[PDB]
DNA sequence: CATCCGTGAGTCCAG
């Protein structure tokens, strides 16, 4: 779906598979989190599913030994002392010792501060130890953690069930048209992005040649040049869309392992899985009710939330009992409107734009010689029209899909292309569509805050600021308490500070809760970033102070107070809102979860090959299934005609389904329905 | 006394409830009713001796259901078990 | 032993009434959904279903 | 209504749209038609919009637990591909809007439209199956939006004022108009008390007779009131001939009056009323302020000095068992106790300090969502955690939310939560398997008939005796009693009958049976009431969606079979209990009962429990043998003391249940018969759901037990 | 398409309703018409009274049924229309048995009362009455703290001088072409018995269109009906 | 500076100076 | 109790400008700015481009030999081109440019009646060897019109359909001044705030804002 | 009261 998912996928810690356990027989034990898991395996990322537990993500620091365990670094204390010096430990080996805390403070030289300081211990368990006794200290607070789970800012202060979705739901982010970083960031962000391989990094050192939107020629200080190609357009696993664009203008100066061209959710060589938007924490009309979202219409008009995907459709022409298939531009009894869009040759041309049920490849196959109908003979010499022995068998545009027609991929077994054993042309169509947000369409912040859009308003409707400025997205209130993820406010709070900048006040001195605060963000400009690693970063102490500090609009006015709230005017009434409105910045992700692709209906279609029932599934164009369970809910309403005809002519009556169609398109009425063939079945599987 | 009952609602089902014993035989009584004029639409159209029409004023494309279930509500019908 | 065979243990339901020669009278709710029949509850009874409507004597043609 | 997609519908009615495009000569013929709305010609949305009309739809949404898992919509065509849904009915589906699915079935036979409209529509089940309670009601945004305007404010602005000096009276208005008209210039809050003349809403029941002497209100008759503009608005939804209602809106209220108008007026009242309180409850839900800030959730201020008060006990205690004075079992059993007291005292700190306009407190409090406890944790303290065992850890973890969890502390927390969610997977497949057991067993369960008129019932208890005098309500009364229909007269001291024989109990004629002092009424049941296939209706009695007498063929076996599998899974006995009383298991408890009553002959060992009893009536000594890590029951004895415990001397009827755990039923059947042992099972099984805070009414629990004894064993042939 | 102008009718209220309007537009057209009303149109109205015997208000006015309360309130409710924009006065006197209504008022030249038939103040036997009027002209809703100033009984009265009495609409979707986006706009007003509904929309919908006129007159550059 | 070792945008971060070792 | 008929004065600056209000009806002033508001941001005309077609290029998903950009981002980038047109009808514009060197706004051959607010907003980077041959349709609209509805209607396989967004208008805001003091002094003044494009004027756009809304509420005069 | 074999262990979706 995106980079991150990818890496995320090549750290999966299965115990699932061959010589492995079954679902079935994990009991609760092997699912929980475990005392050995430290720094190890990570606690939070997890299948939320039948699978939970059995299924998780190795964590950052940690590497595999020739035995096949999991070490992990840990800094070494020789009496007191810190030391540079970096041994990995096995889980059993780190039993045998003692471990202190990352956060225990430190000496300038390297010296413990309190003598007795916090220590892990075997089989769990936690207590306090002089300072004579502590072995080894965490490399780093964020140690425990995986990849996916260190870029969830203010992770301490969202419960280990929105975390657990928050990580879970990263991996399902969809690549925008252009991608912005996120304002409020862990740090992570980067080494992801570059690990993950879905961006171009330079080898070696040098100077930009020459770049074109094609490709990066790199000039080496040796004289040697080295060439990347870019990415683009390309159709991922998942139908998303991997294009990669060039960093670096012409002549600039490039060192090593620097990224020169990032990919799909990437800026500047940083995770870029959303959008920054404006967030206003109020109930509205009820129409984000139930953990739904409403959006500005500025969101669709500027493509702020908009994706490219690509389809692949195949089809081919194979030797068979009746002559070959051919792919041709002839189909029988169609007219030259709907073969508009075709060459020569059959198949559809580059830039065309196709909608579903529009033809694609047209291909015809002969048709069996059996006696034509009596009935259809007739209406042949009336006419005076042969019929044709070549059967429509060409490929049109499945239900739901459209777009544009962006390559043509030809394989024939005549220009000696290897094709299997029958085939004799293959033909590969790929379409692109430009899907733009909806409603429906899934939305999520990094803290579980997940949900689908309720409202799409008009840009005038919206709640906006004293200046004018209008909302992006309206987020319910009574959410936020209950699912205890309060890091969407901390990141809110802080998005507005990254967002209007600040300025903490140096006169009568440095204040006193921004004391800690390294130098460098005593002050910060409009559209800064910033990190709040995980178990470290901003403190709701320096969160407050800097609400203090934010600096003025364009206009001179401040907009948000020091409780980090605004005034709002309803855009619909026209009155201000009554009540301080929370109002800032929050990161937001479009995940993959479109209506466009999960909407879908069926009159009637194909059927089941034994039974006679439906088949199931918006790739076969199937029905729903009216199970067990909704059987009984019928029964419990008495609805007995109800009950009846979905389980009859619904479904896999043979004669029946038939007369139905006829008596609606007659306008009569429904007819008495028949045996279930699939009982009939049954009869003759006990016979 | 109420507010006029809006699209499916109507006829208001408390008085349509009154009528007839159950719950479930109203359902009965009136889709038969309904099998009665859609029969008698498209019969007329080449037979006689259909059952006897709508014995109220139709609503413009009104579903036989929809006239049925206005017609239990005038008594204008027999109730037989 | 329709409605014993589709719940539970069906190898061992089948087994015991073939030898016994066990015959199933059609009226029960899982028995009748099976057979696609209209089940015996609610508008399926005789009482709700078998039911004549016509025009009150008062009501005629125009 | 519900909202299905223009592309959604196409698809649906697609044979019935190609019906009315060669009917209005759109195409010429079925071939053609069917050319045009594949293509998606313009004209088919036309075409369309007449079909649908009034053409009822069907929504389903897995897992359907219940029978309201599927309801009947009027369909409207709607812009976009997704399916629009009524915030009311959420609380049946279960769904949220999170990305959750539905499935549509469409109705096509005339009968199966009948059955869509009159069985199955929305506005019908506005009640749940299984306790009679409203589901379709005001739920988050509504609640929170109506409670605030229906808020008695003190000090806002536009309040009444007494006539004093110079000034008259302040905050008098003539009409509900003029009161609108002073809120827009600015002078009158909607939350302030004031005085008001209306003339369009009836007064209190106590007012009225006041001022009329029930000469019967009349729309048009006024009358003075005491409320805030706000309470005003809001009875004029109730409507007209709904007597006034002067409080603020909890849910607990608000239940109330819609379980008042499903009762007296007709269910399209009910309807349109209720749709009526949720435009309300939105839209001053919106400008009710209800927001989250950082400042909005405030630690204690006590905060540390409450946890360092707790730490020193803790520490003696830590010393107490470093001299070794305290063993290790109890050392732990202590620090538990310690902290679960520190927790409660930073739980204090927060309610007082909190202002009850603080709209974390105000959501709370106002039933809306969410508990207190989520509260405590996010600016108080988490607390203590759970151990993989199940013990409490005697570390407790003092860091809220709001100021960041330590790092060990986040890993110990993370590992029960997880557990947590296993076991939560777990539950809800055993859950659904206990549901299709039910399901199974009564199935050819119907209502045959109108009467069985047998005058065989049972007693319930109404209320217990108060030691000082008095009566009190039981608290088993609501779903024990409440939709039972009598099978005998319930007559009080004198000779005057209070309720007859075949009379449906209802709110007041509980009332009417409580007040006169009677404490005990035979009722018919489903136990009781014998009919050759199936139950009869008189007995099973009020229909608890209905709220009238079940209708005659009304599947109540599978109904009562989805009423107990359906909240299964919010439970810790727990659901095995509910298994092993459901499948007649003899039980891990196996606590005894006296196979005879007589006086009480206990002769304890250290190291084994033996008791005997000396019976009654003559008799033999009867003796059992008891292990003792099981413990006597604290049975209620003829002194009315329930907390005596056994003791030697004591009399015990016969079944008397003599030490703690359970009965084994196969005994009580034995000795204290058939119709005792369904009484017993269905107790035990409801104090299973009672522990829970799960309400179902005795009613469903009896059609499953019912069928547990259809069969006698053959002694001889 | 041009938008459309409709009407549901009683005697003293009635239903208003637009449609097509373009979408957004209803609520850019509501509160605006809706606070018009209410407060942009002009009448006449009780300023202050003052009551013969009455030194303190807490006391019932000697022989009259009512408080000095609810006199005040049915007083509130008397429409009247008055030529000059300059205070009026008018007396009400009367005495013996029988009920005082607003057919009693004696009005001075030019001054107009449209509800004679309003019930006032029951008066028993031996029940004097005599009351002086204030009544001056004015828009919307003015309190009776700003006319708290013959101090011998002098009593504030909240003055009502529109003669609109309360107004509220909804905004719904009508489904012009293929669009259902367009808004259409119900507005439910009730007025005095001053004037009927039907004209005082036209007085606040002239009204308003003075206001928008103002930015129109720079350039009347572009708009298609 | 949080990672100030390949050529990357400067994100600011609030911290305890971590050197232990590079990701 | 007193009457007044109102002003409108304005407070300027070259992009935006201040509308005083005054004196209007106490609690007025709210909904009435809002009023203005709501009719500048949504129905205010304009101008912008609606197609586009370039040499060699036949779907909006892929790349110019020798344009560091693709034209995805080449279409993103003209979204914030700035046009105003005075043919109603549609117009063609034309952007011819090789070698080494940078395309602008600037480079943009407007027609008669046709004129290019932002000469300096950045295009495409055209390295060495790089050709751009482009073509531009400009119409006359309101609000936002997505591209979507070009390409059912005939357009050739060329054409590349943009989204239009015609709304000359910027930020719109206002301020009121209630003088609530107990007396006949009661008021509420008006401060509206204007900001556009530089495509029209401050003022133009709030003149063609109360043509439309004058039109609108004289359909509340008309008798029955 | 404890062993050995056979049979149970949520739904819908996609794939
Ligand atoms: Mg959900
Ligand atoms: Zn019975």
């Amino acid at each position: 779906n995106n980079p991150l998912s990818g890496l995320t996928h090549k750290r999966r810690l299965s115990a699932l598979g061959p010589g492995g356990l079954s679902r079935e027989r994990a009991g609760l034990e092997v699912r929980d989190v475990h005392p050995s898991h430290y720094g190890r395996m990570c606690p939070i990322e997890t299948p939320e599913g039948p699978n939970i537990g059995l299924i998780g993500s190795l964590s950052v620091y940690a590497r595999v030994n020739p035995f096949g365990f999991i070490e992990t670094p840990y800094r070494k204390v020789v009496d007191g002392v810190v030391s540079d010096e970096i041994v990995y430990l096995t889980a059993d080996e780190e039993d045998r010792h003692v471990v202190a805390q990352a956060n225990s403070p430190i000496d300038a030289d390297g010296r413990f501060v309190e003598p007795r300081v916090l220590v892990r211990r075997k089989a769990g368990e936690v207590e306090y130890v002089p300072s004579s006794e502590v072995d080894y200290m965490d490399v780093s607070p964020r140690q425990m953690v995986s990849v996916a789970t260190a870029m969830i800012p203010f992770l301490e202060h969202d419960d280990a069930n929105r975390a657990l979705m928050g990580a879970n739901m990263q991996r399902q982010a969809v690549p925008l048209v252009r991608s912005e970083a996120p304002l409020v960031g862990t740090g992570m962000e980067l080494r992801a992005a570059i690990d993950a391989g879905d961006v171009v990094v330079a080898e070696e050192s040098g100077v930009i040649e020459e770049v074109s939107a094609d490709y990066i020629t790199v000039m080496h200080d040796n004289g040697t040049r080295r060439t990347y190609r870019m990415r683009k357009f390309a159709r991922s696993n998942h139908g998303t869309c991997a294009n990669q664009c060039p960093i670096v203008d012409a002549g600039d100066r490039v060192e090593a392992g620097q990224v020169i061209a990032d990919g799909p959710c990437t800026d500047d060589g940083e995770m870029a899985l959303g959008k920054n938007l404006l967030v206003a924490i109020m109930p509205w009309e009820g129409h984000n009710y139930e953990d739904a979202i409403i959006l500005s219409n500025r969101l669709v008009e500027e493509d702020v939330l908009t994706s490219i995907h690509i389809e692949e459709h195949e089809i081919d022409a194979r030797d068979t009992k009746l002559g070959a298939e051919e792919i041709t531009r002839d189909i029988p009894n169609i007219s030259d409107e709907v073969l508009a869009d075709l060459d020569e040759r059959g198949i559809v041309r580059i830039g065309a734009e196709v909608r579903d049920g529009d033809i694609l490849v047209g291909k015809v196959t002969p048709k069996g010689e059996t006696e034509l109908t009596p009935e259809e003979r007739l209406l042949r010499a009336i006419f005076g029209e042969k019929a044709r022995e070549v059967r429509d068998t060409s490929l049109k545009v499945p239900h739901g899909e459209s777009g544009k027609v962006i390559g043509i991929r030809v394989f024939s077994r005549e220009d000696e292309d290897e094709l299997p054993a029958g085939v004799n042309e293959l033909v590969r169509v790929y379409v692109a569509q430009k899907r733009k947000i909806s409603d429906g369409d899934k939305l999520a912040g990094r803290h579980g805050n997940k949900g689908v859009i309720g409202k799409i308003l008009p840009v005038e409707d919206m709640p906006f600021l004293a200046d004018g400025t209008p909302v992006d997205i309206i987020l319910n209130t009574h959410g936020v308490p209950r699912r205890m993820n309060i890091g969407q406010i901390l990141e809110t709070h802080l998005g507005w500070c990254a967002h209007s900048g600040w300025k903490v006040d140096a006169a009568k001195g440095v204040p006193d809760w921004a004391a800690r605060l390294p130098d460098e963000l005593l002050e910060a400009q409009p559209n800064a970033i910033v990190s709040t690693p995980v178990f470290d970063g901003a403190q709701e102490a320096e969160l407050q102070g800097l609400l203090s500090c934010t600096l003025p609009n364009r206009d001179g006015d401040v907009l948000v107070d020091a409780d980090g709230k605004a005034m709002l005017f309803d855009g619909r009434s026209g009155e201000p809102f009554p009540y301080p409105v929370t109002v800032g910045y929050m990161y937001i992700m479009k995940l993959h979860h479109l209506v466009d692709d999960k909407i879908h209906a069926r009159s009637t279609g194909p059927y089941s090959m034994i039974t006679q029932q439906p088949l199931g599934g918006k790739a076969q164009f199937g029905g729903q299934r009216f199970g067990e369970m909704e059987c009984w809910a019928m029964q419990a309403y008495g609805a007995a005609y109800t009950l009846q005809e979905l389980l009859t002519i619904k479904s896999d009556d043979t004669v029946g389904r038939v007369k139905v169609y006829e008596a609606i398109v007659k306008g009569e009425n429904i007819p008495e329905p028949g045996i279930p063939e699939s009982f009939k079945v049954l009869l003759k599987e006990l016979q | 006394g109420y507010d006029t009952p809006l699209g499916i609602t109507n006829p208001p089902i408390d008085e349509l409830l009154d009528r007839v014993s159950s719950k479930y035989a109203l359902v009965i009584y009136a889709a038969k009713r309904a099998r009665q004029i859609n029969d008698y639409y498209n019969q007329l159209g080449e037979g006689i001796l259909e059952y006897v029409g709508p014995l109220v004023e139709p609503g413009l494309q009104e579903k036989p259901l929809s006239i049925a279930l206005r017609e239990i509500h005038a008594d204008l019908l027999e109730h037989t078990e | 032993w329709l409605s014993a065979a589709s719940f539970q243990e069906t190898t061992r339901v089948l087994t015991d009434a073939a030898i016994n020669c066990r015959s199933d009278k059609l009226n029960g709710l899982k028995e009748n959904v099976i057979i696609g029949k209209l089940i015996p509850a609610g508008t399926g009874i005789n009482r709700y279903r078998n039911i004549a409507v016509q025009p009150t004597e008062e009501a005629r043609a125009a | 209504q519900c909202g299905l997609p223009k592309l959604m519908a196409l698809e649906l009615f697609k044979p019935f749209v190609m019906k009315r495009l060669v009917d209005l000569n759109h195409a010429q013929n079925i071939k053609s038609a069917k050319r045009m709305v594949e293509r998606q010609r313009p004209q088919v949305w036309d075409v369309l919009e007449e079909v649908i009309a009034e053409h009822p739809v069907l929504l389903n949404r897995a897992p359907t637990l219940h029978r309201l898992g599927i309801q009947a919509f009027e369909p409207m065509l709607v812009e976009g591909k997704a399916i629009q849904l009524h915030p009311l009915v959420c609380e049946a589906f279960n769904a949220d809007f999170d990305g959750d699915q539905m499935a549509v079935h469409l109705p096509l036979s005339a009968e199966a439209q009948a059955e869509a409209r009159i069985l199955m529509l929305s506005s019908n089940n506005i009640l749940s199956p299984a306790s009679g309670r409203p589901l379709a009601m005001p739920r988050l945004d509504m609640v929170t939006g109506l409670y605030y305007l229906t808020t008695e404010v003190p000090g806002d602005t536009g309040e009444y004022q007494p006539a004093s000096g110079d000034h008259p009276e302040t905050g008098v208005y003539s009409s509900p108009a003029e009161a609108i008209m002073a809120a827009d210039r600015g002078v009158l809050s909607v939350r302030a008390k004031i005085k008001v003349r209306l003339t369009q809403l009836r007064p209190p029941v106590e007012i009225e007779a006041e001022l009329f002497g029930h000469s019967g209100w009349q729309p048009g008759d006024a009358w003075m009131a005491e409320t805030t503009l706000g309470r005003v608005m809001f009875n004029e939804l109730l409507p007209l001939g709904y007597p006034f209602v002067n409080k603020q809106m909890h849910k607990k209220v608000q239940a109330a009056i819609i379980n008042d108008l499903a009762e007296r007026y007709p269910m399209i009242v009910v309807a349109q009323t209720v749709d009526k309180l949720k435009d309300a409850g939105f839209y001053w839900a919106t400008r009710s302020g209800v927001t989250v800030s950082m400042a909005d959730v405030l630690v204690p201020p006590r905060k540390k000095e409450i946890l360092d008060h707790y730490e020193e006990r803790a520490d003696k205690v830590e010393k107490q068992f470093q001299r070794g004075a305290l063993n290790h079992d109890e050392r732990n059993e202590a620090l538990v106790e310690i902290w679960k007291e520190a927790t409660d005292e930073v739980g204090q700190a927060l309610r007082e300090h909190y202002p009850d306009d603080n709209p974390i407190i105000t959501i709370v409090d106002s039933g809306a969502t969410g508990n207190f406890t989520q509260t405590r944790t996010l600016a108080g303290m988490k607390g203590l955690v759970t151990n993989p065992k199940g013990e409490f850890i005697p570390r407790p973890v003092k860091s809220s939310f709001r100021e960041g969890l330590t790092v060990l502390e986040y890993f110990i927390n993370t590992h029960g939560a997880r557990k947590g969610l296993a076991d939560t997977a777990l539950r809800t497949a055993d859950s659904g398997y206990l549901t299709r057991r039910l399901v199974d067993v009564s199935q050819d369960v119907i209502v045959r008939e109108h009467d069985c008129q047998t005058e065989r019932g049972i007693v319930v208890e109404l209320a217990e005796r108060a030691p000082d005098g008095t009566l009190i309500r039981d608290p088993y009364i609501e779903t024990s009693a409440y939709a039972r229909t009598l099978g005998t007269d319930a007559v009080d001291e004198a000779g005057n009958v209070i309720v007859e024989r075949g009379q449906d109990l209802g709110d007041p004629e509980i009332d009417a049976l409580l007040a006169a002092g009677i404490t005990q009424v035979k009722v018919r049941s489903v136990l009781t009431c014998a009919t050759s296939t199936g139950v009869c209706a008189t007995c099973y009695g009020r229909s608890m969606a209905t709220g009238k007498l079940v209708d005659i063929g009304e599947a109540v076996g599978i109904v009562a079979a989805q009423s107990i599998g359906e909240p299964g899974t919010q439970l810790t006995g727990g659901l095995p209990r509910v298994q092993e009383l459901f499948e007649a298991r003899v039980p891990r408890g196996k606590a005894p009962i006296a196979d005879v009553t007589g006086r009480v002959r206990l002769e304890d060992g250290e190291r084994f429990y033996k008791i005997t009893i000396v019976p009654d009536d003559g008799g033999e000594e009867v003796v059992y043998d008891k292990i003792s890590k099981r413990q006597r029951l604290r049975v209620f004895k003829h002194e009315d003391g329930s907390e005596r415990v056994l003791s030697d001397g004591d009399h015990v009827e016969v079944g008397q249940q003599l030490m703690e755990g359970s009965a084994d039923p196969h005994e009580v059947l034995r000795v204290q018969g058939p119709r005792e042992v369904q009484i017993h099972l269905v107790r035990e099984v409801q104090e299973v759901y009672r522990a829970q805070g799960v309400s179902i009414h005795d009613k469903h629990i009896e059609v499953i037990v019912r069928q547990m004894l259809r069969r006698v064993t053959i002694i001889d042939s | 398409r041009p938008t459309l102008s409709e009407d549901v009718l009683t005697d003293n209220r009635s239903q208003f309703v637009i449609e097509p309007l373009e979408p957004g537009f209803g609520y850019t057209l509501g509160n605006s018409l809706r606070r018009t009303l209410l407060s942009s149109i002009p009448g006449a109205a009780v300023t202050s009274i003052r009551i013969d015997g009455v030194l303190h208000e807490f006391t019932t006015v000697p022989g009259v049924k009512e408080d000095v309360t609810e006199i005040i309130l049915n007083l509130k409710s008397l429409v009247v229309s008055s030529e000059e924009d300059e205070p009026v006065t008018m007396y009400l006197r009367k005495q013996g048995p029988g009920e005082v209504t607003a057919g009693d008022i004696v009005p001075p030249a030019g001054v107009t009362v449209h509800n004679p038939g309003m019930h006032i103040a029951t008066l028993n036997d031996k029940g004097k009455l005599e009351v002086e009027l204030v009544v001056e002209r004015g828009r919307g809703y003015v309190p009776a703290v700003q006319n708290r100033a013959a101090e011998i009984g002098r009593i504030p009265v909240d003055s009502i001088y529109s003669p609109v009495l309360k107004v509220t609409y909804k905004v719904d979707a009508t489904r012009v072409e293929q669009r259902t986006d367009f808004d259409k706009l119900i507005l439910d007003v009730e007025t005095k018995n001053s004037i009927s509904p039907r004209d005082a929309l036209a007085s606040a919908g002239k009204t308003l269109v003075e206001l928008f006129g103002l930015a129109r007159e720079l350039n009347v550059e572009a708009e298609g009906i | 500076s949080n990672n100030s070792v390949p050529g990357a945008p400067n994100r600011v971060s609030f911290a305890k100076l971590r050197e232990p070792l590079e990701v």
